[PDB]
């Protein structure tokens, strides 16, 4: 009557998302160009420093 | 006679039952899966002597 043939692997999935990413993309590129800046200036203050 | 009927009809349905506990074994875990079941039943009864 109604029979089964098992168990087979079907897929590889991939925990991904495209959109969160590339939020963190443009966030990461424009905070490290803040501290880029912020870097610099500082050498810049400390020839200030005394 | 009818013995040989008998004995190959509970060997058959046997491998039957086991091939539906071993699709069982195969599916354990996966997604959604149902437990899996065979059925029997006495076989029609004759007349055919005392």
């Amino acid at each position: 009557g109604w029979i089964g043939n098992g168990v087979y692997v079907s897929g590889v999935q991939r925990e991904y998302d495209a959109f969160i990413t590339n939020q963190l993309r443009g966030a990461q590129n424009q905070s490290s160009g803040l501290t880029t800046r912020y870097e610099q200036m500082s050498k810049i203050d400390n020839l200030l420093a005394d | 006679s009818s013995l040989i009927n008998h004995a190959m009809s509970g060997l058959n349905a046997a491998q039957a039952a086991l091939n539906t506990v071993s699709n069982n074994i195969n599916n354990y875990n996966v997604a959604g899966y149902t437990r899996q079941t065979t059925i029997l039943a006495q076989a029609n009864s004759t007349l055919g002597a005392g």
